[PDB]
């Protein structure tokens, strides 16, 4: 059925900010979900590919999921997703790897890239629905209501390969 | 008198050369790997000796990878290369002729009027061009040819419901070649889908090794081929190398204790590690064989591989007559339709709805890609098909002449304009 | 090479040495099957099949 | 909210099936495919859809009939489904004559140019063998990279289509739509893989077939 989301400890939520209230908005809303938040401030144009590579080196087996909010404004994710393929990152196997991006898609086993338009409308709606509805609807439906709110007020494009449902409770 | 033996063997050598020159002139592996010969209408003994040169290097290369071996497996290499082998054909056609067996290749059969329906595809005639060979599956049990074949299936296909077992002492086998897998699908089935699950099931954690291990992973398809001389050493010499790179208890349990019982404890070992295949040249005819009915034949394959004596025994009422006729409407079986049109008396009300298992209407099936013009002519000029009625389910709004002109069938467009109006 | 050249004793003439006599000798002297003999004769058939012209087959 | 598919009938279902290909382009025969269109026609026509099967279309016929089905009428229709079975390799569907990009097909269905179809689903099931056009209420579901290496026992159908048809005949009456496509992802991943379909979703509401 759904993903089993009750590990002893919850996965990382490394928020790679770049260049601002949305970053603080994201930090508070993902802290409420009992995550581990790691705010990284402005980086270079090549930034730190080792930042999440070193994340793929620890033991995530006690961590249930993973989130990488790449909030930016020239490094592709193909050289970033490759660290979490599940074979060279066997620790993160059969468990969600969400990539919430706002400014080529690599097909993999369990990924979800919620790419959006170039606080902004996307983040404000994204945090609000998680504040309200993150008790009955799965992650798909919160992304759908966020999809409705942004266009009706230039649209999010969910791309998912998850083999199971996803509930945050 | 006895001097007719030299011509009897010289011409049998002569006929085998041409089926080898075809494969070593056409095909792409032999072009890319340097094993190609120049194309010519009349081949010589250059084509035959090239198989000898290519089979030795295949044997030498796997020989060098192994050391001097030991006395433990002498009861394995010597056991295999001194046994008895019996090949098995397993085809659905009529190959008896009373007390002979005229099994023919695909090129010989298609050279003249044919009764075909085999399992060759495009690419096989292009990548390899081995269609002038009669294929067989090997049995290593060494029992009598008159007892039973205990391996009813090749890699995955069940090629027929009538096995034609032949001893490997036949004079026609001396010019074939052996390949440890299918010559075009260089992949052994392994463990989960391999037959005889009662054997592989009892022995775990080598089925992963036998799973999909390809052979000669140099060009990913450059399959090894061995002569008749080298076909017995290689199945055992390769078996040892696979054992050497393996780790289990079946390594020592039923490979070095089956040497005393070379029956179901040896046939199932070699038929699970490898998937053997023998390729006799153009034609194999002998009076020394056996026809074992494995399973009763269905009605579909009695139509595809045209077998009229079996087909006539299958049909009993007009209900099966139309079903057999619907099978002949597809596949373009001209000969089947003519046989059925002489026995039963059909009516246009019969071909009004596609029977279960058929996905097209009468007018679309007659004008399909590979459909036959003879059946179309016998339907239009018999009051059974409306030439100008339009399709109503698939590609609707069109008529038969549209199909003939799309697929470029001048012999069917001319037939339609004549027997009808369109 | 010469043994198979001169083994064709039942020749009568150099160029004309088979006609259809090859069909006769194989099925009368050994136990070859006719379905295979005729295919065997199909090769080397230019209606006269000269012996020397078929020794360029090496 | 939801799409309110209480209109007098649901929209159309259009199936494009290409098996026989021009030898100039150099394509395989691709046998064992007419069963898929048989499953798809029965499955979609089961709910309420008017299935239109179209075997072996050309490079121009695919474009032309879509421009014909786009501008006919949809004021009494609730949805719209399109299915493509072809021999494309890239994110483009190959016609029997020449390759056709997916973008041209969907340009006729935008809310700008298909005002009869606005605020309504526009499903797109693609089975190749990803230049997505962004637009609200669309939904594309690619399934590329077959090749599980069937032996001379040729494959009867295809993993994605049979899984889609199987899970949709019982579950598509109480279990949403994106809750079904994930199960199609799971069934192909677990029971078949000893590459995987993608769900590029831009729907603004949910979709219920009841
Ligand atoms: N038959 C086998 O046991 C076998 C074994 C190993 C591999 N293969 C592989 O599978 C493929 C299948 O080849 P195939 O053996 O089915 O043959 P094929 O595709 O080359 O065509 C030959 C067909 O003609 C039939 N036939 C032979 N003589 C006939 C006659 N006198 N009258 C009427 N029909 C006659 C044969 O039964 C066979 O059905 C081969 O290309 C080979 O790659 C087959």
């Amino acid at each position: 059925n759904s993903y089993k989301m009750d590990y002893p400890e919850m996965g990382l939520c490394i928020i790679i900010n770049n260049k601002d209230v949305d970053a603080a908005n994201l930090r508070e809303t993902f802290r409420n979900l009992k995550y581990e938040v790691r705010n990284k401030n402005d980086l270079t144009r090549e930034e730190i590919v080792e930042l999440m590579r070193d994340v793929s080196k620890e033991d995530h087996s006690k961590r249930s999921s993973f989130v990488c909010v790449l909030l930016s404004h020239p490094v592709d994710l193909k050289k970033i997703t490759n660290f979490f393929r599940g074979d060279r990152c066997r620790s993160l196997t059969g468990k969600p790897k969400l990539f919430i991006i706002q400014a080529k898609i690599p097909v993999e086993a369990d990924f979800l890239y919620a790419y959006s338009t170039a606080g902004s409308w996307f983040i404000q709606s994204l945090c609000a629905m998680l504040k309200q509805y993150a008790d009955k609807l799965e992650f798909m439906h919160i992304l759908t209501r966020v999809n409705r709110k942004v266009a009706t007020e230039q649209i999010p494009c969910i791309v998912s390969m998850l083999t199971k449902e996803l509930y945050f409770y | 008198a006895a001097a007719a033996g030299k011509i009897g063997a010289f011409l049998r050598k002569a006929v085998a050369a041409q089926s080898y020159g075809l494969m070593f002139a056409n095909g792409k592996l032999f072009e890319a790997t340097g094993d190609a010969l120049e194309k010519r209408g009349q081949y010589g003994f250059s084509a035959l000796q090239r198989l000898d040169g290519l089979s030795r290097r295949n044997l030498a290369a796997v020989e060098a990878r192994l050391g001097a071996l030991d006395s433990a497996e002498r009861g394995l290499k010597e056991r295999i290369m001194t046994g008895a082998w019996h090949f098995r054909h397993q085809s659905n056609a009529a190959l008896d002729d009373g007390k002979t067996a005229a099994i023919a290749s695909n090129h010989l059969l298609a050279r003249e009027s044919r009764s075909s329906g085999g399992n060759t595809f495009a690419g096989d005639k292009a990548l390899l061009s081995n269609h002038d060979f009669v294929f067989f599956g090997v049995e290593f049990s060494g029992r009598g040819k008159q007892d039973k074949p205990l391996n009813h299936k090749h890699s995955t296909m069940d090629f027929g419901a009538n096995a034609y077992v032949v001893p490997d002492t036949l004079p026609a086998c001396r010019h074939g070649y052996l390949t440890l897998t299918d010559h075009f699908f260089n992949r052994v089935p392994g463990g989960r889908e391999a037959e005889h699950q009662d054997f592989v099931g009892s022995f775990p954690q080598m089925g992963a090794e036998t799973g999909r291990w390809i052979h000669e992973g140099k060009y990913r398809q450059n399959a090894p081929i061995f002569n008749y001389r080298d076909m017995k050493a290689a199945v055992a010499l390769h078996l040892i190398e696979f054992l050497r790179d393996s780790k289990d208890a079946a390594f020592k349990a039923y490979v070095f204790d089956q040497a005393m019982q070379s029956g179901q404890a040896l046939d199932r070992v070699l038929n699970s590690v490898f998937q053997a295949e023998f390729h006799i040249p153009r034609l194999m005819a002998t009076t020394d064989y056996a026809k074992h009915p494995l399973r009763p034949m269905l009605l579909k394959e009695a139509v595809d591989s045209v077998n009229l004596p079996a087909l006539s025994g299958l049909v009993s009422s007009k209900g099966d007559a139309v079903t057999a006729m619907w099978h002949a409407i597809d596949k373009g079986k001209d000969a089947v339709a003519a046989h059925l049109l002489g026995n039963w008396r059909f009516e246009a009300g019969d071909f009004a709805s596609a029977p279960p298992g058929f996905y097209h209407e009468l007018n679309y099936a007659l004008s399909e890609h590979g459909a036959s013009v003879y059946i179309l002519d016998q339907f239009l000029s018999r009051g059974w098909a409306a030439v100008n009625a339009p399709f109503e389910h698939v590609n609707s709004g069109e008529t038969m002449l549209d199909n003939a002109v799309k697929y470029g069938n001048r012999e069917m467009a001319a037939a339609l304009i004549k027997h009808g109006a369109d | 090479i010469r043994e198979a050249f001169r083994v064709f004793d039942k020749d009568g003439n150099g160029y004309i040495s088979a006609a259809e006599l090859r069909h006769v000798m194989t099925n009368l002297g050994e136990k070859l099957t006719d379905e295979e003999v005729d295919e065997m004769i199909r090769e080397a058939d230019i209606d006269g099949d000269g012996q020397v012209n078929y020794e360029e087959f090496v």
